[PDB]
RNA sequence: UUUCGGGGGUACUCGAGUGGCGAACGGGUGAGUAACACGUGGGUGAUCUGCCCUGCACUUUGGGAUAAGCCUGGGAAACUGGGUCUAAUACCGAAUACACCCUGCUGGUCGCAUGGCCUGGUAGGGGAAAGCUUUUGCGGUGUGGGAUGGGCCCGCGGCCUAUCAGCUUGUUGGUGGGGUGAUGGCCUACCAAGGCGACGACGGGUAGCCGGCCUGAGAGGGUGACCGGCCACACUGGGACUGAGAUACGGCCCAGACUCCUACGGGAGGCAGCAGUGGGGAAUAUUGCACAAUGGGCGCAAGCCUGAUGCAGCGACGCCGC
């Protein structure tokens, strides 16, 4: 009884990144920018909606997103300081 | 710590007889003290304070034990008034007493403190013993040559056994079946004052 | 130090102390010839500099004083600065 | 090197013991991986329960049961079955049953009668 | 064998000495911390992992050195200088590996992007070992897969305070290098001058967090006793070696205060571990018994250690029964 030199193991799936959509709204420094993502939730206590918008620093590497311009982002590991998210499409302009 | 002070004067104070067979009671109701005559201001806290005062100096039973009992009914998806009737009737010298066996509660307790009774063939030796649904009692030869516990078995011509309990044979060999209902309790005093003072 | 085995612990940690700084110190002196060789520019004194500097890394993760990765990626680095320069 | 355990449950005077299968680093009561068994020393028949399956699980993954869960292992069977020489023997003896209360009262009462 | 001073072997047994495993486990405290510290939910195509289980090929050879023992000096002391001497699984070359690691060439899938996977293929180079035992045998090397143990990143949650309005220069972003196991201004050189801010930055005050406990019908308010899970600390402040694993409590080096011995040459210390002593106050205990069961550490086993633990004494401090 011989087993084989290989013995493969259980193929785990990929796991799945947090997906964001926002607008951004500065890219003057070089081949990065930084989007608004906007989110609404209810107050604890009272529950009076309340929005919010939180500042996010992408990846880029042709600045093709100009100020104003609704692009989608998704998480990704880290590249820099308090930068882990990187530009997947352009959907409008203007 | 049991009552060791006299019985009458209780009875006398809260006007109305608990042992049932007190002479001194029909012969003077009013209650004691120098000034036993006077009058007394309605309170409605006075009258529930009584209700409960009655109830567990005629039940000689310990007033922690008895608030105990009245949570255990109170939580106790049934309704307050006999669930406590009903938990606090499962006393073990309460139903040797309405047995027959006993001419007095005092006598029962005192009795099953001394360790004059068996249960499922097991010694026990407890006043606040818990009875449940569908058990059995017995007793042991010692007791039946007892003088006391004969003298007590022919002559029991006391108030008739209620319907849960009930006696079959020579050797006081007593019996639980199901839970009492209120009216066939029929019990004297009402435990509607008693819920609402605990309830304040 | 209060139990014989602490002292005999101490005294083993000493020897084999200076054993493992005597072999990184000869490593990193290996490293310091290749890193000379490579600012002065050669090629072929470099290929077998640097054949040399790859043995004793293996040698070093082999014998555990080193990580087998760190000697790795140390080699790697190697390769990569002989083929760019 | 995970290894099976036994912890202290229960009051001073009546030990009662969980079958857990954790890391031997960790306390005697601390976090537990898994339950699968039970031993209540204080009852003269010794009441027994291993979960079959897992326990043989965890033996063929590789933990190492101490002394007493060895022997426990041995006597339920397990043991038997996952080395294969004997085969799977049960020799435990199942706890004495309590005849019914049902009939003990009505024995009686057609005595009394 | 004997003179009862003692002379040899035996390994049953073993003082001290080399060599393995352990010592980061277990146990204690809540000063610091308003923070990815904690809860909750994911990612790791960016990772490590002794002892354990299960497969693959093996496990050749040569050599130097030392403790110990003996002689000897300082000195009450610890400890230490000099000479002689010896064995191992202690130490060091060489035998191959092609399941391992780079470099240049060359194809299929995914998207989540670098790129990952397909162990893709291709040419060159390199990487290791120890025996004892004759018995329920353990070990030595590299690699595939399990389970445990971990490391790093991210969304959301949880005190008061403008009688605290600007802060920051490795600060923000990119290239070439070093860095570690790992991605990363983690560090360095050169470029651009930004980033965070009234949806409260930066400051000041207080506090370990949670499953829970008390109260309350409910929302809500107070609180972190014991028990259980995480984080930080070991007289105060710095640093590093070892290791698979380090805030390394009874491991090491340095700077400060205190105490002790002293032959005045010189040396030793960290009860916030278990008992116990001085002070504080209103107050919280005995310098107790055992490995009889469970766990842990070492050894093939017998076997040894365990103030973990299991019990005892003291206190109407609480609950329950007579
Ligand atoms: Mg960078
Ligand atoms: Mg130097
Ligand atoms: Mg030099
Ligand atoms: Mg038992
Ligand atoms: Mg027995
Ligand atoms: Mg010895
Ligand atoms: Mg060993
Ligand atoms: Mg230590
Ligand atoms: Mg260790
Ligand atoms: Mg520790
Ligand atoms: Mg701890
Ligand atoms: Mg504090
Ligand atoms: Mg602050
Ligand atoms: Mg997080
Ligand atoms: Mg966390
Ligand atoms: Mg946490
Ligand atoms: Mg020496
Ligand atoms: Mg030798
Ligand atoms: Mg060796
Ligand atoms: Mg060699
Ligand atoms: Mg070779
Ligand atoms: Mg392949
Ligand atoms: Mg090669
Ligand atoms: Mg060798
Ligand atoms: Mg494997
Ligand atoms: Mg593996
Ligand atoms: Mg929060
Ligand atoms: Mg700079
Ligand atoms: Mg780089
Ligand atoms: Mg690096
Ligand atoms: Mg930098
Ligand atoms: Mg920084
Ligand atoms: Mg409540
Ligand atoms: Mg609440
Ligand atoms: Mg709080
Ligand atoms: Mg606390
Ligand atoms: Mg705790
Ligand atoms: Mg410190
Ligand atoms: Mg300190
Ligand atoms: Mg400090
Ligand atoms: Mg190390
Ligand atoms: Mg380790
Ligand atoms: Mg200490
Ligand atoms: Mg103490
Ligand atoms: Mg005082
Ligand atoms: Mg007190
Ligand atoms: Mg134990
Ligand atoms: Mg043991
Ligand atoms: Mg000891
Ligand atoms: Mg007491
Ligand atoms: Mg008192």
């Amino acid at each position: 009884q011989k087993g084989p030199k290989y013995t493969p193991a259980a193929e785990k799936p990929r796991g799945r990144r947090k997906t964001a959509i926002g607008y951004v709204v500065s890219d003057k420094m070089q081949k990065t920018i930084v989007v608004e993502l906007e989110d609404r939730k209810s107050h604890p206590l009272y529950g009076k909606i309340i929005r919010t918008t939180k500042k996010v620093k992408a990846h880029d590497e042709n600045g093709e997103a100009g100020i104003g311009d609704r692009v989608s982002l998704m998480e990704t590991r880290p590249l820099s300081a308090t930068k882990r998210w990187r530009l997947v499409e352009i959907l409008e302009k203007a | 710590a049991r009552y060791t002070g006299p019985a009458t004067r209780k009875s006398r104070r809260l006007g109305v007889d608990l042992v049932g067979g007190d002479q001194s009671f029909e012969k003077r109701p009013y209650p004691p003290g120098q000034h036993g005559r006077a009058r007394i201001k309605e309170s409605e806290y006075r009258q529930q304070l009584q209700e409960k005062q009655k109830a567990r100096f005629s039940y000689g039973v310990m007033e922690k034990q008895f608030r105990r009992y009245y949570e255990e009914a109170n939580r106790q998806p049934g309704k307050t008034g006999d669930n406590l009737l009903r938990i606090l009737e499962s006393r073990l010298d309460n139903v040797v007493y309405r047995a027959g066996l006993a001419r007095t509660r005092r006598m029962a307790r005192q009795l099953v403190s001394h360790g004059h009774f068996l249960v499922n063939g097991v010694k026990v030796d407890i006043p606040s013993y818990r009875v449940s649904q569908y058990d059995i009692i017995d007793v042991k030869e010692k007791s039946l040559n007892t003088l006391p516990f004969q003298i007590a078995r022919e002559t029991a011509g006391e108030r008739p056994i209620p319907s849960w309990l009930q006696v079959v044979g020579e050797r006081q060999r007593i019996l639980v079946h199901q839970l009492p209902e209120r009216a066939q309790i029929d019990v004297p005093l009402t435990e509607q004052l008693i819920v609402e003072l605990y309830s304040k | 130090a209060n139990i014989k085995s602490q002292i005999k612990r101490i005294r083993t940690n000493e020897r084999r102390r200076l054993r493992n700084q005597s072999v990184k110190s000869s490593l990193r002196t290996a490293i310091r010839g290749f890193r000379e060789a490579v600012d002065a520019g050669d090629k072929d004194k470099a290929s077998e500099l640097l054949h040399a500097t790859s043995r004793k890394l293996d040698k070093a993760a082999s014998k555990g004083v080193i990580h087998p990765n760190q000697a790795a990626n140390k080699k790697s680095a190697l390769a990569l600065a002989l083929n760019k320069l | 090197a995970v290894k099976i355990k036994l912890t202290r449950l229960g009051k001073i005077r009546n030990p009662q013991y969980r079958i857990i299968v954790a890391d031997a680093r960790t306390r005697r009561d601390g976090r537990a991986i898994e339950v699968i068994g039970r031993y209540h020393p204080k009852e003269e028949p010794s009441l027994i329960q291993i979960d079959s399956e897992r326990a043989q699980y965890w033996l063929g993954v590789g933990a190492q049961p101490t002394e007493p869960v060895l022997a426990l292992l041995k006597i339920t069977g397990d043991w038997q079955k996952f080395k294969g020489l004997p085969g799977a023997e049960g020799t435990l003896k199942v706890k004495e049953p309590k005849p019914s209360k049902l009939d003990l009262f009505n024995a009686a009462l057609a005595e009394a009668e």
